[PDB]
RNA sequence: AGCGUGUGCCUACCCUACGCCGGCAGGCGCGGGUAACCCGUUGAACCCCAUUCGUGAUGGGGAUCGGGGAUUGCAAUUAUUCCCCAUGAACGAGGAAUUCCCAGUAAGUGCGGGUCAUAAGCUUGCGUUGAUUAAGUCCCUGCCCUUUGUACACACCGCCCG
RNA sequence: AACGAGACUCUGGCAUGCUAACUAGUUACGCGACCCCCGAGCGGUCGGCGUCCCCCAACUUCUUAGAGGGACAAGUGGCGU
């Protein structure tokens, strides 16, 4: 009975994760299943600490962003849930399926350093790749709401929909192979 | 023309490189035949049994 | 819907029979949000319809409810001309009407030749502020001879 | 620089297409109406509560911010 | 919620419950407090739930300016502060540059103290909501120690040649 | 051998152990009073709600603030002329 939690209304046992270089740091399942993406937990206090973090309250925080919303996060539990909801109406899927791979599509995998206008390529950890992918799909959910009538719980569903097929119409998918492009000029 | 992706672990971190100190210098064992090894450098964090994404296998980098 | 008319002209003004009609007409000048509301109050018109929908009978009830509001018991407190200060009525003016009172008000201060109407007349900020570095409307001058 | 030109109530090229399309979509929204069908959302709003009472359509979710509707049980 | 203040010792003023009159600012009456005792269970703001607007310089923004009413004071015009109806600017995330910051922190949000007859867009304290990124380097600007060179000691913002 | 550093002083986080409170509270009842029947069951002994009110009841968990306690790189595994 109390082995398995739906976090309100969605299933954990079902996921899975597809690239065996992120399945340590996306946190789904097991001791990591929670009723709800808000903790007051201490989770900055050590380097990789980080990493114990659910990937539904790291959405959540990296969502409460632009200046004129710090702090306010009651109001992002709320954007995350209704979002949920509409993936699955247009899916028909699993919501956390559809984040997992959305994630997995969108982190970068080589990148360029600066040198001195001058660049040398690099390789991208798996940390770096969880932490590029949240940034470039919350900034994408952000900048398409920003004088439309469509809400940005409806935003965030588009976006992450998008990413999860790969389909080059949303903002991670492109700035991506913006990257590996630039990167793939500086061997 | 074209190559496939291969998949490395991290066996040992030698230090840091760079202008600012931003890459670290790692040795990888690939996940094929785990006789082989090779050094790279690495843009974010990283830590001893991570495994890296290489686009290509055949470059081989020592402090920048 | 009846495809009626959704352009009309009240006070030698045009209203935009698209808006609700309690901020249709705000268009005058004279009537603001708080002014709107009460004489729709008086008035008994519903504040849901859009401003197209109202029949003819209807604006003109609203139109001679603008012009006499203390027939129609709205208060004193709340006009926009009170004790005027050549005849001592109370009213509110509307429209050109509104152009014309502050005109002769400018005029007044200026025959006298107060500080207020020197003030205005040379351009000059009118209320208390200082005028050392706010309000700049000309152009940069440099310190070359 | 450009403008919209949403429309502020019905006429029966719109209207006729709003009873009509019912049945093609999997999530209804007042912006989505509003975007597709070139009205405002204040009649976006108002036209899904009527078809709400005519039991055309599911009501999925309400909160003041968001509300969510869906086609009637099938496909 | 938390930190505080309160009848001024020359110097003449304090913090306020409750009832009544007024749309409001405000007015009259009558009680408590020299304070873990009275204002006071200090019914704070953002936040939370429901409604209306619909991508329009718009019900965003509130500068500028007309008319009327209270309160301080010996005196308010070059508008002390406060209240009401009206008017409705620039501004659609900012060029070359450049500041501060590593956890209950940054940022958001309101409340006390000082100055005070009248009065914070300042400053000095308090609580409340609460992240992203790092766990490193000497590259840029600087500091500490040692070896080294010098025509400097007014000490490189030095000295000096045709 | 001397000063600076550090120690030192104030402050934050822990004590159901101590001292003890009508200018601070809790629990309980001799009980007393208003409201509801929603409750095994009645309009009740018994239930629910209280900054409604006495105690010449018991007490210190929550509030105040005095004395002491506690943390040392002390324990276990690596690395170090």
């Amino acid at each position: 009975t109390p082995d398995i939690k739906l976090f309100g209304k969605w299933s954990t046992d079902d996921v899975q994760i597809n690239d065996i270089s992120l399945q340590d740091y996306i946190a789904v399942k097991e001791k990591y299943a929670k009723y709800l993406p808000h903790s007051a937990g201490r989770y900055a206090a050590k380097r990789f600490r980080k990493a114990q973090c659910p990937i539904v309250e790291r959405l959540t925080n990296s969502m409460m962003m632009h200046g004129r919303n710090n702090g306010k996060k009651l109001m992002t539990v709320r954007i995350v849930k209704h979002a949920f909801e509409i993936i699955h109406l247009l899916t028909g899927e699993n919501p956390l399926q559809v984040l997992v791979n959305a994630i997995i599509n969108s982190g970068p995998r080589e990148d360029s350093t600066r040198i001195g206008v001058r660049r040398q390529a690099v390789d991208v950890s798996p940390l770096r790749r969880v932490n590029q992918a949240i940034w470039l799909l919350c900034t994408g959910a952000r900048e398409a709401a920003f004088r439309n009538i469509k809400t940005i719980a409806e935003c965030l569903a588009d976006e992450l929909i998008n990413a999860a097929k790969g389909s080059s119409n949303s903002y991670a998918i492109k700035k991506k192979d913006e990257l590996e492009r630039v990167a793939k000029s500086n061997r | 023309r074209v190559q496939p992706i291969k998949l490395a672990r991290v066996t040992k971190v030698l230090g840091r490189t760079g202008s600012q100190g931003q890459c670290t210098q790692v040795r990888v064992e690939f996940m094929d035949d785990t006789s082989r090894s090779i050094i790279r450098n690495v843009k974010g964090p990283v830590r001893e049994g991570d495994v890296l994404t290489l686009l290509e296998s055949e470059r081989e980098a020592r402090r920048l | 819907p009846e495809k009626f008319q959704h352009i009309l002209r009240v006070l030698n003004t045009n209203i935009d029979g698209r808006r609700k009609i309690a901020f249709a007409i705000t268009a005058i000048k004279g009537v603001g949000r708080r002014y709107a509301h009460v004489v729709l109050r008086k008035a008994d018109i519903d504040l849901t319809k859009r401003a197209g929908e109202l029949t003819e009978d209807e604006v003109e009830r609203v139109i001679t409810i603008m012009q006499n509001p203390r027939q129609y018991k709205i208060p004193d407190w709340f006009l926009n001309r009170q004790k005027d200060v050549k005849d001592g009525k109370y009213s509110q003016v509307l429209a050109n009407g509104l152009d014309n009172k502050l005109r002769e008000d400018l005029e007044r201060l200026k025959k006298i030749r107060a500080h207020r109407g020197l003030r205005h007349f040379w351009g000059l900020r009118v209320r208390g502020q200082h005028t050392k570095t706010t309000g700049r409307r000309g152009r940069t001058v440099g310190v070359s001879k | 620089r450009d403008k919209l030109n949403n429309l502020v109530l019905f006429d029966k090229a719109t209207y006729d297409k709003l009873c009509k399309e019912v049945p093609n979509y999997k999530l209804i929204t007042p912006a989505v109406v509003s975007e597709r069908l070139k009205i405002r959302g204040s009649l976006a709003r108002a036209a899904l509560q009527e078809l709400l009472s005519k039991g055309l359509i599911k009501l999925v979710s309400k909160h003041r911010a968001q509300v969510i509707y869906t086609r009637n049980t099938k496909g």
